[PDB]
């Protein structure tokens, strides 16, 4: 399976990222995040056409989800950034078919930290 | 369901809520149909991966999920029955149909209620003309890429496409066959989704509601030139009979 992140690091307040995940389709793909102190949270999803996306509340309007069906490669482009982004960054799949519900797979995410 | 309305279990009593154990509450697994007070109509996808029937409760009369609905009857499932010829071939699942007898912690099964009844069979080979409105139900999300779930039962209507549009290579081609019947909106508005599997699509034939489909399974949800794809009931009446019957 083996979905691998990449891109995490450090940036200011207000500064931008670029996440990448490459897939080793036809599923949802996704990121979810870790903040400390918090289990893990949804980031962003989007389907396979790019026809339907969504966002968590709290990253509306300054990230956005992006895919490349021919690479199997899904990113998530951050701007903006505040202090509250400081997260474990997990790219994931919808391993379920478009009638069932969700099973998501997980990769071992990237730590990314924003500074103040 | 993506677009459609919340609704009570009261415009769709048939409806059957399966939930799968774990180890930590049962989580919604897929739809159901009550097609007799002891028997469940499913999609066999829901089932064909943890076939065992302990791993399965069923309720009846629940307009909302996960938790508390007045009125509600729950279910074991003393047998699990898949279509014996049930397969996955491609994006499709071929023979998609499984049968859940049900049984209460007394050993009774479904009681006629305002949110509890049976939904009728239709005859042998027979379904609505092409074009006609049907209505599809269940608990699935509001669109494919939506993390939450509504928790809530929502109703929508589409409309029957024929198997010669639907097998017209841009829409599915061959990777549909005749036992299957598609469905969809005119402007591709409302559709089937994530978690509405084993669902019921519920045609008017002969002045009554029909059990016309089962979700089963299609390419992403309410996008154009893409119907959802329903097993059709009308062609497992046979296999359904020698069952329950």
């Amino acid at each position: 399976v083996q979905l691998q992140e990449s891109g995490g690091g450090l940036v200011q307040a207000g500064g931008s990222l670029r996440l990448s995940c490459a897939a080793s389709s036809s599923y949802v793909m996704g990121w979810f995040r870790q903040a400390p102190g918090k289990e893990r949270e949804f980031v962003a999803a989007i389907s396979w056409s790019g026809g339907s996306t969504n966002y968590a509340d709290s990253v509306k309007g300054r990230f956005t989800i992006s895919r490349d069906n021919a690479k199997n490669t899904v990113y998530l482009q951050m701007n903006s950034l505040k202090p509250e982004d400081t997260a474990v960054y997990y790219c994931a799949a919808d391993l379920a078919s478009s009638r069932d519900v969700s099973s998501w797979y997980w990769g071992q995410g990237t730590q990314v930290t924003v500074s103040s | 369901i993506v677009g459609g309305e919340f609704t009570e279990v009261e415009n769709q009593p048939w409806f059957a809520a399966i939930y799968q154990k774990n180890k930590s509450p049962p989580s919604f697994k897929c739809g159901g149909s009550l097609i007799s007070p002891c028997w469940v109509a499913s999609a066999a996808h829901c089932f064909i991966q943890l076939p065992k029937k302990e791993n399965y409760v069923v309720y009846l009369g629940q307009s909302k999920e996960s938790s508390y609905n007045p009125g509600e009857m729950k279910f074991e499932v003393e047998q699990l029955i898949l279509h014996e010829y049930y397969r996955e071939d491609s994006l499709a699942y071929h023979n998609d149909i499984a049968l859940l007898k049900i049984r209460t912690s007394t050993g009774q099964c479904a009681q006629p209620s305002r949110s509890i009844q049976t939904i009728a069979l239709p005859p042998r080979f027979t379904d609505a003309p092409f074009g006609s409105d049907c209505e599809i139900t269940g608990f699935g999300k509001e669109s494919e890429s939506d993390y939450l779930y509504p928790k809530n039962l929502k109703m929508s209507v589409v409309k029957l496409v024929s198997h010669e549009q639907c097998m017209q290579p841009h829409y599915y081609g061959s990777e549909i066959n005749y036992k299957m019947l598609c469905a969809a909106d005119p402007e591709w508005k409302t559709d089937s989704c994530k978690g509405d599997s084993g669902g019921p699509l519920i045609c008017n034939i002969e002045g009554r509601p029909t059990l016309s489909g089962i979700v089963s399974w299609g390419r992403g949800c309410a996008e154009k030139n893409k119907p959802g794809v329903y097993t059709r009931v009308s062609h497992f009446l046979d296999w359904i009979q020698s069952h329950i019957g």
